[PDB]
């Protein structure tokens, strides 16, 4: 989802519902990658 | 019109995208490994 071959556009924008595996946020979190990581209900250091 | 005890200039260079990250409360690799704010800050920052 991340490494993606293809995106979508925004009036047709892809959903996946991410269910049954183990989660881990820190090197999501920690690549510099992203420039844009802003959380709105958790503190991103909780996500852990 | 103010007078202090002590003043403490700190210097360095970072990357130029990294300027978000000096604020107190936020949270990033600059923020979190090599250079933490206290929340309770009181002074002043300057970049360019």
């Amino acid at each position: 989802v991340f490494n993606a071959t293809r995106f979508a556009s925004v009036y047709a924008w892809n959903r996946k519902r991410i269910s049954n595996c183990v989660a881990d946020y820190s090197v999501l979190y920690n690549s510099a990658s992203f420039s844009t990581f802003k959380c709105y209900g958790v503190s991103p250091t909780k996500l852990n | 019109d103010l007078c202090f005890t002590n003043v403490y200039a700190d210097s360095f260079v970072i990357r130029g995208d990294e300027v978000r990250q000096i604020a107190p409360g936020q949270t990033g690799v600059i923020a979190d490994y090599n250079y933490k704010l206290p929340d309770d800050f009181t002074g002043c920052v300057i970049a360019w």
